[PDB]
């Protein structure tokens, strides 16, 4: 249980990567 | 404390007669050795061999008995095993052998009694510091 | 000590249509020193993830 | 020697040998204390005693 | 009954004389003659029935026979520890300063 | 191992070479201002 | 190993209880614009 | 219109989401061949023998190890320098045994690093900025060739480069300093100045800028709503900020010049880093820290100690410790 | 003509025996009298078999194949020793000296590496009686000394050891050590195995010889830690005789 | 009681993750 709890969090941080480049608030200018 | 001629004040000879250094003595000796000697016996151990080291009490059990001027002044000349058996001005530093071993060509006769002195000297100075190697650095 | 009082539910599903043995030498059959090739029961879990 | 002032006696009881994730009671780690087992002396085959 | 040993052997005279049968070979440094020379062949002919035993090593010269007559009384024999004689560990036990 | 050591050699070689033709190819003028 | 049993319930209440705050708090941002 | 010629205005392209370039090119594979199999390595690669003697260390997850313990292992010391890729082992049973993974890791990271930096430079120039930010970055790059590639070629052995794990990273640095004395060695001291001051400026640049914030908001909203991306003024006082802080310190030791301060900030802790990074690739030829031991006697001759002996006793009881099985004769001369 | 280093390092060349002619199919006579060494005694492993631990009571486990992992080191070579004729004409090889021990680990299927000491140590090897000329018929038997595959100074990871270390488990200082007991204790196994050597091919112009072997002996048992293996190795062997 | 230990993190989360649901669609009601 503990290393399917490493790899969960660890497999959380990857798909908000994912979401934090792709599906980022675009910056607009002014 | 200071270095006092009753610490300079070293075995001659097995005999027991003794003599005093002069302080001189004692820096000369000691520079030397660092020249000569401190690539294999710093401290007073010997690196490549570390089952034989300078303490006086390894010396004054060495055959002949290397505790005194003479007996160390004589291995300087030409080394023996801890036992006497065998000569070994081969495999080790020596005027026997300055010619495969080249620092020793430039020493001269009070060279080596400075040196002996030095490590007759040093452990009444260090303890068991001299030839004990890491445990008491 | 068979699959099924281990509580294997998809190990029997790949060994019902020929998937028998591990990366690691081991065969359900009990045989040793086997070399399933890429579709082993290793193999097979690979191909759904990626 | 009474018990209590015994187990006083014991590094098990002080604060300062715990450990910052090493979790719950004093007794979850060395156990639950059942009696003093007396007090040990040492000596060896001169028959000095030894601390 | 799981028993180290070699802290069983320092129970034995092994722990207060030099052993013939197990003693590493730079012990022969703390009695004078004995290193390298007598130590190499103590060592080469080992195990002995009794400390007597070495006088009877072939090729001793008079001298020699003299050195370990001098240092009986330094030696024992116990009997052959496995631990400690594998590994040529007799010659070099791994302890250096 | 002989197959996956081509595969290797193959898969290397040929992205070498795109980085070295890519930018054989250029680049110097592949900027926003001064081509040439 | 001999791990204990409470670091699972503990790990999941301490990623889910401050995650799911944020999540409260943005989706009712959203909605609000 | 020609195909090479689309393929060339693709990867150069300034409008994907994320540049290639030609240094992108093999820096993608690299960087995917070595996050991939370190992943899969640090879950669950089975125990290795780094150091030679038969003796593997577990370094992933399902062997019994937690996130601070796990790494993936350094190869073997029987490997020594050679290259140890999967075709020359008879069998990845073989290959991971020995440590293979940790190459294949840190080679292809090393080359996709490598490329990163140069895809720094790349798309400054596509998008018509100025050079070096690749040059503050080379800083990073070379502490990361000194750990996993310079100090294993000086000391023979992959086996001594970094484990690429927590607690490996640890063990690495407690045997350096055992062995090269690096604490007191002065292009690590150099580091310790360039991190310690770079943390301390920028803490100061950022609560000098965010104290000199003008006033553009509500006391019920961020004063970050008070910036708006791609605005043209400014958007606080350098002049008091500067007022602030030449007033804390004295006038002339505070910058008015936004370029100097920025350029300041930059050289730093690359400054301090190159010579940290240099202090491995040098100790990594074991020209060590400064030695002061035993260096204080007193007349007779008497040692006495000095807070480099007490260093010493440390790196003494470090020295006969580590690796305790792999030594055989009484010098660890690499 | 034969090959130097610079042609060997590197290839793996350097674990394999020398090997005989496929036409030496010849014979070696033995002087009742004169006496004879063994120069150079060369054994190579190809093999290696661990017997399963079947579990139950009537099933006698197999011995199944393994793949090694520790590459080619496991060779032994540069043996030499006294080889005797006796009473009734056997002939007795006694090992003295040489390259007689290779660590080796081999792994098993799912995963389970394990180490073993490949050795002849202190091997005794006898043929038939009346032997009188060494052919591609003689058949070696002895047994040998498989001593413990770590020795005495080895540190557990705790720092436990046999000669050395620690007598607990520091990390638990008010454990019960009774559980820990075959774990903290550190024993020094020594054992005996078994080998076959089948000479099959023999230069009696040279006096060398080759064949195969087939050896018995236990695996590593970490000091005392664990219950040892049954491994059988096998694998082909070169041996050079010569007039003592 | 010798219970099933992963019974308290299955009561946890069943109660949690609906709940969480239920709460976060009904404040970003509140909230238009
Ligand atoms: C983010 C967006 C980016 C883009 C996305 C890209 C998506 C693609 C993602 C790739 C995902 C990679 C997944 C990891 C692959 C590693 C699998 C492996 O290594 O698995 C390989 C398997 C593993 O092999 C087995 O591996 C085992 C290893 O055992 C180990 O593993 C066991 C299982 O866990 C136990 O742990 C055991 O104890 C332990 O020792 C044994 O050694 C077996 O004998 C051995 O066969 O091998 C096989 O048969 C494989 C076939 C080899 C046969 C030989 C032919 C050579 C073929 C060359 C390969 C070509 C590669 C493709 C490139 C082509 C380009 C055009
Ligand atoms: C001052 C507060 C306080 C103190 C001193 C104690 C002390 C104690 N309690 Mg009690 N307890 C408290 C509050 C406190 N409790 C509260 C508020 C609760 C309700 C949750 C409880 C519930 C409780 C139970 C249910 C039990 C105890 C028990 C105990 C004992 C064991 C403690 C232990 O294992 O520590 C463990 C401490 C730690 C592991 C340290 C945790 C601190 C973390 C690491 C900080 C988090 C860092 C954070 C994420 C950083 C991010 C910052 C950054 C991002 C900005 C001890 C006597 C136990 C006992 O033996 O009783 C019989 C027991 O079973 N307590
Ligand atoms: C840009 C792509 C790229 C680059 C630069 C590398 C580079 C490397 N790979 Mg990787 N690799 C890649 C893609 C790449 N790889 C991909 C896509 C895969 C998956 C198919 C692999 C799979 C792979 C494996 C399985 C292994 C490597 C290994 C290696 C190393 C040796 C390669 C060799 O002998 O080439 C020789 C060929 C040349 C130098 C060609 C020169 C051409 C000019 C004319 C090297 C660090 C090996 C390694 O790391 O061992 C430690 C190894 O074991 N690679
Ligand atoms: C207060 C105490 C203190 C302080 C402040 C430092 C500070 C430092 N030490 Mg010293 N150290 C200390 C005590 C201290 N140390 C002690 C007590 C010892 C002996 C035990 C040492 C032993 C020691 C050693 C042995 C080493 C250091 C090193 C360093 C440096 C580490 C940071 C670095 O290298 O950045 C450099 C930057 C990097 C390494 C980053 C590279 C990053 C790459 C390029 C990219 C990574 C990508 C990543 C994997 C993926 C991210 C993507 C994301 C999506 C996940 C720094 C100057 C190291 C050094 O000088 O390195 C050259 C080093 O090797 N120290
Ligand atoms: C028995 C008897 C009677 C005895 C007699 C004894 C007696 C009585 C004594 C009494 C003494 C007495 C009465 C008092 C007088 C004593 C006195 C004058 C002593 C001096 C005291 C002293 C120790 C002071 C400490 C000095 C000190 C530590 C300062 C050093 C400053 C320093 C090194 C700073 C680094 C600055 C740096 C390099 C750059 C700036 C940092 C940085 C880049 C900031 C970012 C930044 C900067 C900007 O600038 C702006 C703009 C912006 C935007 C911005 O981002
Ligand atoms: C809202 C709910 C969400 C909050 C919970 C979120 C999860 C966070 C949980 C964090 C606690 C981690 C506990 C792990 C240990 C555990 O599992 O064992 C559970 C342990 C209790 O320990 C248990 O006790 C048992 C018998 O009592 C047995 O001994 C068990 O073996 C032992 O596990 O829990 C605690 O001790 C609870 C209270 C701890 C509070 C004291 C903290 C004082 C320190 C203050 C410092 C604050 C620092 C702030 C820094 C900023
Ligand atoms: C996602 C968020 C999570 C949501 C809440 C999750 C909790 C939901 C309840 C979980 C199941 C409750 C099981 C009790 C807990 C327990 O111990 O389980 C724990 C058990 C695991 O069992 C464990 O096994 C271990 C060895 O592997 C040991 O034996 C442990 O003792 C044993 O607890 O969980 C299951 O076995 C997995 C569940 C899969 C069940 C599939 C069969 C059900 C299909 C029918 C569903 C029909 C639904 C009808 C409704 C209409
Ligand atoms: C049976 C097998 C069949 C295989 C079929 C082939 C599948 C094709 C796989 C390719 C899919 C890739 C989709 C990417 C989409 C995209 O980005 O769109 C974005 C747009 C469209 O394109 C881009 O911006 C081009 C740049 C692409 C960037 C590459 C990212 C790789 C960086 C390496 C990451 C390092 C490790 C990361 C660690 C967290
Ligand atoms: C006897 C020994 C011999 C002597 C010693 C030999 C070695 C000398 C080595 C140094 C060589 C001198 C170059 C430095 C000057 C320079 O950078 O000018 C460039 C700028 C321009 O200044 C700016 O100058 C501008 C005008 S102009 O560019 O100069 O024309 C002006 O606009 C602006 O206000 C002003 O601030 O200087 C400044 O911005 C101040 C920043 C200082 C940067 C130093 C880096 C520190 C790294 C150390 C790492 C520590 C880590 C631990
Ligand atoms: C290494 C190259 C050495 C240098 C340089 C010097 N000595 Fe040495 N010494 C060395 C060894 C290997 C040995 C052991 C020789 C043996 O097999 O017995 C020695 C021994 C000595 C001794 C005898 C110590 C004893 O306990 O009996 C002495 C007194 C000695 N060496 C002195 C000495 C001096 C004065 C040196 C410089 C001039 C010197 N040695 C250099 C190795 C090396
Ligand atoms: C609770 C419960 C239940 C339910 C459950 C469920 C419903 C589950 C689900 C779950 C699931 C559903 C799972 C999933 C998982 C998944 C995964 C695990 C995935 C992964 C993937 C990945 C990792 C990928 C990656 C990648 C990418 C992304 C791209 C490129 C390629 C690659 C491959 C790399 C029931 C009713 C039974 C009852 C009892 C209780
Ligand atoms: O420091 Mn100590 O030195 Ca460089 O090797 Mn010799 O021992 Mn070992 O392998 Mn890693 O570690
Ligand atoms: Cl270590
Ligand atoms: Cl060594």
């Amino acid at each position: 249980m503990e290393t399917i709890t490493y790899v969960f969090i660890f497999a959380c941080i990857i798909a908000l990567f994912f979401f934090a480049i792709f599906f980022r608030e675009p910056p607009r200018i002014t | 404390a200071e270095l006092t001629p009753e610490v300079l004040t070293v075995p001659l000879n097995s005999e027991g007669k003794t003599i005093t250094l002069t302080e001189k003595q004692y820096l000369e000796g000691k520079r030397l050795f660092q020249y000569a000697c401190a690539s294999c016996h710093v401290g007073g151990i010997t690196k490549t061999n570390p089952s034989l080291d300078l303490r006086t009490e390894t010396l004054a059990l060495a055959t002949p008995p290397r505790d005194n001027i003479e007996g160390l002044v004589d291995y300087m000349k030409n080394p023996t095993t801890y036992d006497g058996e065998q000569e070994i001005a081969e495999v080790h530093p020596s005027l026997r052998s300055a010619d495969i071993f080249p620092k020793m060509r430039n020493l001269t006769e009070k060279d080596l009694v400075a040196i002996a002195g030095h490590i007759l000297v040093e452990p009444k100075i260090l303890g068991d510091k001299w030839g004990g190697g890491k445990v008491y650095y | 000590n068979p699959m099924w009082r281990q509580g294997m539910f998809v190990l029997p599903f790949m060994a019902r249509l020929g998937v028998t043995g591990s990366w690691s030498g081991w065969s359900i059959t009990g045989e040793t020193g086997i070399d399933p090739g890429f579709w082993s029961f290793e193999g097979v879990a690979l191909a759904h993830i990626v | 020697i009474p018990e209590k002032l015994a187990f006083y006696d014991y590094i098990g009881n002080n604060p300062a040998k715990g450990g910052l994730f090493r979790t719950g009671p004093m007794n979850k780690g060395d156990g639950i204390a059942q009696a003093w087992k007396g007090h040990a002396v040492f000596r060896n085959k001169e028959g000095e005693e030894l601390f | 009954e799981l028993v180290n040993v070699v802290d069983e052997k320092l129970g034995t005279a092994y722990g207060e004389k030099i052993d013939l049968n197990n003693t590493n070979i730079a012990a022969f440094i703390q009695y004078r003659g004995l290193y390298p020379t007598l130590a190499k062949l103590i060592v080469k002919n080992a195990p002995y029935e009794s400390v007597e035993d070495v006088l009877n090593i072939p090729g001793l010269t008079e001298r020699q026979k003299q050195i370990l007559r001098e240092n009986l009384e330094h030696f024992t024999v116990t009997e052959v520890e496995t631990a400690l004689v594998e590994g040529g560990d007799r010659y070099n036990n791994g302890l250096y300063k | 191992m002989e197959t996956l050591k081509i595969t290797v050699y193959i898969v290397v070689t040929f992205f070498v070479l795109l980085f070295v033709f890519g930018f054989l190819s250029g680049d110097p003028a592949r900027n926003p201002k001064r081509k040439d | 190993m001999e791990v204990n049993q409470l670091g699972l319930i503990a790990t999941a209440l301490f990623v889910l209880v401050p995650s799911v705050f944020l999540i409260i708090l943005y989706v009712q941002t959203e909605s609000q614009q | 219109a020609n195909l090479w010629e689309r393929f060339c205005n693709w990867v150069t392209s300034t409008d994907n989401r994320l540049y290639v370039g030609w240094f992108g090119v093999i820096m993608i594979p690299t960087l995917l061949a070595a996050t991939i199999c370190f992943v899969i390595a640090f879950i669950a690669a089975p125990p290795v023998d780094i150091d030679g003697i038969r003796e593997p260390v577990s370094g992933s997850l399902l062997y019994g190890n937690n996130i601070i313990t796990g790494a993936v292992v350094p190869s073997s010391n029987a490997i020594g320098l050679h290259f140890y890729p999967i075709w020359e082992a008879a069998s990845l049973d073989e290959w991971l045994y020995n440590g293979g993974p940790y190459q294949l890791i840190i080679f292809h990271f090393l080359l996709g690093a490598s490329c990163y930096m140069g895809r720094q430079w790349e798309l400054s120039y596509r998008l018509g900025m100025r050079p070096w930010i690749c040059v503050a970055y080379s800083a990073p790059l070379a502490s990361a060739f000194a750990v996993f590639l310079i100090y294993p070629i000086g000391q023979g052995s992959f086996s001594d480069g970094m484990p690429l794990g927590i607690s490996g990273t640890f063990n690495f640095m407690i045997v350096f300093q055992a062995e090269h004395n690096i604490l007191m060695h002065p292009f690590h001291q150099l580091g310790v100045a360039g991190v310690f001051g770079g943390a301390l400026f920028c803490a100061m640049h950022g609560s000098l800028v965010t104290s000199s914030l003008i006033r553009e908001t509500t006391e019920t909203e961020s004063a970050n709503y008070g910036y708006k991306f791609g605005q043209e003024e400014e958007t606080y006082n350098i002049v008091a900020a500067h007022g602030y802080f030449g007033r804390l310190i004295f006038q002339y030791a505070s910058f008015n010049n936004s370029r100097s301060l920025h350029f300041f900030l930059a050289a730093w802790p690359v400054v301090g880093v190159w010579f940290t990074a240099l202090g491995i690739s040098t100790m990594a030829f074991n020209l060590n820290g400064f030695n002061f031991n035993h260096s204080v006697i007193d007349a007779k001759g008497n040692v006495i100690n000095t807070w480099a002996d007490i260093i010493n006793r440390a790196n003494l009881g470090m020295e006969v410790m580590h690796e305790r099985n792999a030594h055989n004769f009484p010098l660890d001369l690499a | 003509q034969t090959l130097t280093y610079d042609d060997i390092v590197g290839t793996g060349l350097a674990n394999k025996c020398p090997t005989l002619d496929d036409t030496a199919r010849g014979a070696y006579p033995i002087d009742s009298s004169q006496t004879y060494r063994i120069a150079r005694l060369c054994l190579q492993p190809t093999t290696f078999l661990v017997k399963e631990e079947p579990k139950n009571k009537r099933q006698e486990a197999e011995f199944v194949p393994t793949k090694l992992v520790t590459r080619e080191t496991t060779s032994l070579d540069q043996i030499q020793g006294e080889l005797k004729v006796n009473s009734d004409g056997s002939l007795t090889f006694v090992e003295e000296d040489g390259i007689d021990f290779q660590p080796v680990t081999v792994q098993m299927a799912g995963g389970e590496r394990i180490p073993l000491l490949f050795t002849v140590k202190n091997l005794v090897a006898s043929t038939q009686p009346n032997v009188t000329s060494i052919t591609t018929s003689t058949d070696f038997k002895g047994e040998f000394n498989v001593p413990s595959y770590r020795t005495a100074n080895f540190l557990d990871p705790k720092g436990r050891g046999l000669a050395s270390g620690y007598d607990s488990a520091i990390a638990l200082p008010q454990a019960k050590e009774e559980e820990l007991a075959r774990a903290n204790v550190k024993r020094f196994s020594l054992t005996k195995g078994q080998i076959s050597l089948n000479v099959a091919k023999v230069d009696g112009r040279t006096g060398e010889i080759a064949g195969t072997f087939e050896s018995e002996q236990l695996s590593d048992d970490d000091m005392g830690a664990h219950e040892p293996h049954e491994v059988k190795i096998q694998g082909v062997f070169y041996a050079s005789i010569e007039p003592a």
